[PDB]
């Protein structure tokens, strides 16, 4: 129902802009609602936008360098937040009301990362963590390496092996780099007899990297 | 704002209530308030709105009330997945300006406590290649997540040079947590092994490796 953009880096005073595609069925034309949560913190309404006459509602606090506009030619709804201060580092989620059964309900969208920060864009360095020894099971995964902003996603098998899979939060560097892992239990026995790839996703930087793990 | 207690507990079967008091051009303005319950790293799910009724779906263990200036949501038969954060919601009479309330943290307790589950692993041969050495010591599922890691260098404390994260509230409501120790790919070679302690509570789970 509601799919936004991807995460993205903006230096402390340039501007983003977060899309929100409502691609679901509705007979529903409630406003598209954007909220945002800065880490640890708790949710933040910023305004909405009633896509029919167009008039769009901003919270006090953030009138004066945020703009919510609705394309109808997609509906597709887009939030701009201008003059990024490094408080504005936040999840940015668009939602919106529904009718389901005589009772109503809400959708969220997924929300997207934006980090303020004048930070350069970097893209990961994956290492394969082979199993063996210290792994009737045995662990193995990969070490994304120092990258920026977040986050990555991490995936084996292009997406079958979606069992035992275990991807950690990733992990602040002193150099403000981040690095995170992702490992799997596996069958000692099938080790040999079967293929294990991490497909990593950096969509901040356009990168995929997809790293084969084996052992000797 | 709303305020709302910072934090909540309970014990199993038992049933509480979260109170959200804002003023007169807010709650005590309409019926325009709702609560929404939030897992950790998860989208925020609608539990009560327009005060009183819920959406369809959720458990009727949830029941939200109104009276003055202040709303109020009950949790009976709490159960362990109720843990999470909680939300309260309101819309002015125009519905042209919505506000959140802070949030209050309810945790379950009575929760069986569990040992962390360390593995570490070498630096790859990929990396060492590459100049670089990295450790990486995966702490999982262990409750509660009070855990400290220390690392060691052949047995003394190679303290600093590390990296370690905060305990994540994992989807089985343990934690879970990384550590990572950088390193010279020299540094390493020339040394025994090295080791990774993680240390919570009575247990102290150590995983040592060596080139
Ligand atoms: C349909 C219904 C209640 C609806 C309440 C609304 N509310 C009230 C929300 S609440 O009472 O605080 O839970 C809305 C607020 C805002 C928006 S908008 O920003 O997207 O335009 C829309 C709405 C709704 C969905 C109109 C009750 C039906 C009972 C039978």
């Amino acid at each position: 129902q509601l799919v936004q953009s991807g995460a993205e880096v903006k230096k402390p005073g340039s501007s983003v802009k977060v899309s929100c595609k409502a691609s679901g069925g509705t007979f529903s034309n409630y406003a598209i609602n954007w909220v945002r949560q800065a880490p640890g913190q708790g949710l933040e309404w910023m305004g909405n936008i009633e896509p029919y006459f167009g008039t769009a509602n901003y919270a006090q606090k953030f009138q004066g360098r945020v703009t919510i506009t609705a394309d109808e030619s997609t509906s597709t709804a887009y939030m701009e937040l201008s003059s990024l201060r490094s408080e504005d580092t936040a999840v940015y989620y668009c939602a919106r009301y529904f009718m389901s059964y005589k009772h109503l309900s809400d959708y969220w969208g997924q929300g997207t990362l934006v980090t303020v920060s004048s930070a350069s864009t970097k893209g990961p360095s994956v290492f394969p963590l082979a199993p063996s020894s210290k792994s009737g099971t045995a662990a193995l995964g990969c070490l994304v390496k120092d990258y920026f902003p977040e986050p990555v996603t991490v995936s084996w098998n292009s997406g079958a092996l979606t069992s035992g899979v275990h991807t950690f939060p990733a992990v602040l560097q002193s150099s403000g780099l981040y690095s995170l892992s992702s490992v799997v239990t596996v069958p000692s026995s099938s080790l040999g007899t079967q293929t294990y790839i991490c497909n990593v996703n950096h969509k901040p930087s356009n990168t995929k990297v997809d790293k084969k793990v084996e052992p000797k | 704002a709303l305020t709302q207690p910072a934090s909540v507990s309970g014990s199993p079967g038992q049933s509480i209530t979260i109170s959200c008091t804002g003023t007169s051009s807010d709650v005590g303005s309409n019926n325009y308030v709702s609560w929404y319950q939030q897992h950790p790293g998860k989208a925020p799910k609608l539990m009560i709105y327009g005060g009183s009724n819920r959406p369809s779906g959720v458990s009727n263990r949830f029941s939200g009330s109104k009276s003055g200036n202040t709303a109020s949501l009950t949790i009976s038969g709490l159960q362990a997945e109720d843990e999470a954060d909680y939300y309260c919601r309101s819309w002015d009479s125009n519905l042209s300006y919505s506000v959140f309330g802070g949030g209050t943290k309810l945790t379950v307790l009575g929760q069986p406590k569990a040992a962390p589950s360390v593995t570490l692993f070498p630096p790859s041969s990929e990396e060492l290649q590459a100049n670089k050495a990295t450790l990486v010591c995966l702490i999982s599922d262990f409750y509660p997540g009070a855990v400290t890691v220390a690392w060691k260098a052949d047995s003394s404390p190679v303290k600093a040079g590390v990296e370690t994260t905060t305990p994540s509230k994992q989807s089985n409501n343990k934690y879970a947590a990384s550590s990572y120790l950088s390193l010279t790919p020299e540094q390493w070679k020339s040394h025994r092994s090295y080791s990774c302690q993680v240390t919570h509570e009575g247990s102290t789970v150590e995983k040592t490796v060596a080139p």
